[PDB]
Order: structure tokens, then C-alpha cells, then sequence
């Protein structure tokens, strides 16, 4: 049961040297040779700790590691903390004739504070009633931050079921937009007065009705 | 504090934040290669390990 | 330097059997440690298998016991990896893993790789809704265009607009998760609206479990 | 200067102005007892001898 514990998100600071941990339970790990991974976000991983004490060829020499057995823990330390350090880091080592690799230790961190949501309805049209279906698709983007909550409103009731709503995902614009999507039949649609879909935000509020006449 | 010119004797602290002498060289007081700030902050996050 | 390509994936199957191949060159094969390595997607590294440099030795995680399979050849320099048995668990991107003198000095050697997902419960023919917002005033999101990709299993499907024509403004929502645990869609054009009668849209929806490939004209109501 | 921590090698001069420790106990690098400015200021007159 041999394992390696080490933290997910330290070394959030600029321009000095801090040391990051792995420790392992089982066993003690000065018996066998620990490695060190720096992996790239979406590429290929590579190495930057082997043997324990020495470097690959063309690796900075600003990363440095040392060994204590008072703790049974090893200690990697990166001095220069340069533009090029956005990685996540795993301690590897050995027991008997398997290989035990560490959780991960994220490293990423080395104009208008408030902006209007845009939301948009898109009413079902004549296509997609004739085949016994409505979808009514509630939009909304660029807010932030990404904490809302979307809800439907009907002539003199709130709806419970047929609603889902995706979380907020990442655009192109330093902004966030989500999506929500609902079921409903056409006897309901033309039995009700008017339709609102509303979203709350940080003390903002934005309502929006439509009618069923075309 | 990170740097210190030896070890500390027991029971005893040090309040002076002067900037930590680690090359031969002297950076004549300012910030720059070979000399740093050898008190050093931490971080702190709610959903750390 | 050191070259390696890995090209086994890019299909989904419940529990079947998979092939995975990786191709290395520029140095011995028949001289150092080879082993095998994937990780989850968001999740950190874990191991998966080791063999031997002429492949008298081979050995796995427990986990994996039972199943899995391992061999190689020094004629033309290549790994081999089958599997059997596959779980969801199993969406993860395969590296092949070189070594140099044992299992002490360390992986250092991580390939590009291939991604890898599993998805079950077959499929089923999408939907496809390209609506058509005739009335609509300015000052909105969307000017005045729409499509619909729903009731389509699984993910994903290749959304294109007048046979790649135009690329500029086109924003895609991600799916969303219903009651059933169904995916559904919508991707959206800014187009001016002088356009509508005068500019034919081509709402184009792509799926690769279900090879349709359907073509649907715009037109306003 | 009437203070040093030690004695001067030979062809050194130093610069830096910091607080005077003479005692055991720091004064956390503010003016009172147990230490001072080392540096001094000096006084002529034209009638002296």
C-alpha cells in the first residue's frame, strides 16, 4: 500500500525560492530512488527530477532538491519562479516490481469589475411543434462572476420539472456563458398568458416575457 | 524568514529585515541576483490538503 | 533524439477489445526498459504496466490483473498493447514509456499519445432544429439565425455552418445534461439580418457513432 | 563612527548606517537604550585650541 502524499496547489508566488513536499507512508522512500514530473497542460509531460540529485541536459539549473530521513519526505525547491513555470508537479517512486505515482500539484499563478449579461430567448416555431416536441432554450453569457441561477416563470405558477441548466463555461472574451434548456407540450403553451425566463446575479436581476401570439 | 547568515542559538529571535548575503559579491543594498528578501509569506487556501 | 508516435484510439466500446500501438525510433530497442502509462483527463499520473527489454518479464497493477497483455519485438521496433474486458474507468490518454537502465532511474521518456474514451448504451439519430428567428429586434445576442442539435448519443458531433464557408462569430453552447441523461446543443451566428432572403444558411450536423450526415436549408417563417 | 559589531580590516570603509547594538536584548531598530546612532556629527569653533 505504498503511497505518496503531496499537496495540489502551492508555490503561488512571485520571483523567490519555496519547496514543495512529498512525503510517503508505507515505507521509507530514501531506500529507493524518488523522481520528480513536470508535466505541460494539455501536451506532453516531461521530467526535470532523475537519479534524485542531477538535471537532464538543457534543464535550467534554477530547480534544486534535497532528501531528509528525519521526516521521510522528499523536498524539491525552484529558485528562479521564471515565466516558464506553469505545471503541475508527481513524485514517482518504486517498492516491489511496481511504480506508485503522486497525486499532482497544480502551479498556474507565478477591466470592468461588473458586466451586463446578454440573454436571448428562442420560442419553438412551427417546425418543431408538428413533430409533437418544444424546446424552449434559455441563454445567457458574458456575466461574472459565474454564480446564477436561471428559472422559469408561467402565467401563475413556477415550473419544477423539465428544467436543466449546464455550468458556465470558459469564451473567448475573459467572460463566461451558460445555457438552459426546457421541455413542454403545446397544450400548455397556448393555455398560458405569457412566459418569462429570469436569472439573478450578484444585485442584479434581469426579467424578460414573451407571448404566445405570433 | 527563508536566509540567515548561521543557525539560531535556542530561545532566541530576530526582528531585523535586512536583505540575506548569499554570494561573495556585495548587491549594495538593493534587490537583484545573488542577494534576496529572506523573510518570505505565505499562502493560504480553504480546499488546500 | 528520440521519436515516438502512438495511434490506437479513437473509438468507443463497452467492455471489447482494444489495440494500441506505439512506434519508437533513433535508438535500441532491444537494449533498454520499456513500459506503459496513462492518465485520467483533469486527474493526476498512476502507472499501468512495465515489461522487460527482450519481454520475459512483464508486470501490472492489481487492478488490471487477470486482464491486460503485453508484448514486443525487435525486427521492427515497435510496442504492443492489447486489452480486454474495458470499463468506464478506462478514458484515459496512453503514454508509452521508455527507460533507461531500470525501474529506479526513472520514466523521463512520456510520448505525445492518443486519446482514449469508452462510451456504452449504442446510439440513436440525432435531431436537428435549424430555426429560423424571421422577427427580431436589434441590440441581442444573435441577430437573427439558429440551430438545434438534440436527443443525440454520444458525445460528441461536428458542427458546421455552410460547409465551412464561414467561420467569424460562430459560438457553440456546450450540451447539457438532461433528465434521461441526454446531450443537447445549439450553436449561433451573428449575420446581419438584410441577409436572410438573400444569403442561403446551411446549418451542417455531423455524428461519428451514427455516421448521419444531414443538410438542412434556412428558411424564415 | 564610534561604533562597530568588530574591528576594521585595513584599506575597508563601510557605508551602511544601521542601529548600534551594544546589549543582549534588540530595541527592534527604534532610538532608546541599549542602543544608538553610531555615527556622529561634530562640532568646531574658531576660538578653540
Amino acid at each position: 500500500n505504498f503511497m505518496l502524499t503531496q499537496p495540489h496547489s502551492v508555490s503561488e508566488s512571485p520571483g523567490k525560492t519555496v519547496t514543495i513536499s512529498c512525503t510517503g507512508s508505507s515505507g521509507s522512500i530514501a531506500s529507493n530512488y524518488v523522481q520528480w514530473y513536470q508535466q505541460r497542460p494539455g501536451s506532453a509531460p516531461t521530467t526535470v527530477i532523475y537519479e534524485d540529485n542531477q538535471r537532464p541536459s538543457g534543464v535550467p539549473d534554477r530547480f534544486s532538491g534535497s532528501i531528509d530521513s528525519s521526516s521521510n519526505s522528499a523536498s524539491l525547491t525552484i529558485s528562479g519562479l521564471k515565466t516558464e513555470d506553469e505545471a503541475d508537479y508527481y513524485c514517482q517512486s518504486y517498492d516491489s516490481s511496481n511504480w506508485v505515482f503522486g497525486g499532482g500539484t497544480q502551479l498556474t499563478v507565478l477591466g470592468q469589475p461588473k458586466a451586463a449579461p446578454s440573454v436571448t430567448l428562442f420560442p419553438p416555431s412551427s417546425e418543431e411543434l408538428q413533430a409533437n416536441k418544444a424546446t424552449l432554450v434559455c441563454l445567457i453569457s458574458d456575466f461574472y462572476p459565474g454564480a446564477v441561477t436561471v428559472a422559469w416563470k408561467a402565467d401563475s405558477s413556477p415550473v419544477k420539472a423539465g428544467v436543466e441548466t449546464t455550468t458556465p463555461s470558459k469564451q473567448s472574451n475573459n467572460k463566461y456563458a451558460a445555457s438552459s434548456y426546457l421541455s413542454l407540450t403545446p397544450e400548455q403553451w397556448k393555455s398560458h398568458r405569457s412566459y418569462s425566463c429570469q436569472v439573478t446575479h450578484e444585485g442584479s436581476t434581469v426579467e424578460k416575457t414573451v407571448a404566445p401570439t405570433e | 524568514r527563508l536566509f540567515r547568515k548561521s543557525n539560531l542559538k535556542p530561545f532566541e529571535r530576530d526582528i531585523s529585515t535586512e536583505i540575506y548575503q548569499a554570494g561573495s559579491t556585495p548587491c549594495n543594498g538593493v534587490e537583484g541576483f545573488n542577494c534576496y528578501f529572506p523573510l518570505q509569506s505565505y499562502g493560504f487556501q480553504p480546499t488546500n490538503g | 533524439e528520440v521519436q515516438l508516435v502512438e495511434s490506437g484510439g479513437g473509438l468507443v466500446q463497452p467492455g471489447g477489445s482494444l489495440r494500441l500501438s506505439c512506434a519508437a525510433s533513433g535508438f535500441t530497442f532491444s537494449s533498454y526498459w520499456m513500459s506503459w502509462v496513462r492518465q485520467a483527463p483533469g486527474k493526476g499520473l498512476e502507472w499501468v504496466a512495465n515489461i522487460k527489454q527482450d519481454g520475459s518479464e512483464k508486470y501490472y497493477v492489481d487492478s488490471v490483473k487477470g486482464r491486460f497483455t503485453i508484448s514486443r519485438d525487435n525486427a521492427k521496433n515497435s510496442l504492443y498493447l492489447q486489452m480486454n474486458s474495458l470499463r468506464a474507468e478506462d478514458t484515459a490518454v496512453y503514454y508509452c514509456a521508455r527507460g533507461q537502465l531500470g525501474p529506479w532511474v526513472g520514466v523521463d521518456y512520456w510520448g505525445q499519445g492518443t486519446l482514449v474514451t469508452v462510451s456504452s448504451a449504442s446510439t440513436k439519430g440525432p435531431s436537428v432544429f435549424p430555426l429560423a428567428p424571421s422577427s427580431k429586434s436589434t441590440s441581442g445576442g444573435t441577430a437573427a439565425l439558429g440551430c438545434l442539435v438534440k436527443d443525440y448519443f454520444p458525445e460528441p458531433v461536428t458542427v458546421s455552418w455552410n460547409s465551412g464557408a464561414l467561420t467569424s462569430g460562430v459560438h457553440t453552447f456546450p450540451a447539457v445534461l438532461q433528465s434521461s441523461g441526454l446531450y443537447s446543443l445549439s450553436s449561433v451566428v451573428t449575420v446581419p439580418s438584410s441577409s436572410l432572403g438573400t444569403q442561403t444558411y446551411i446549418c451542417n450536423v455531423n455524428h461519428k457513432p451514427s455516421n448521419t450526415k444531414v443538410d438542412k436549408k434556412v428558411e424564415p417563417k
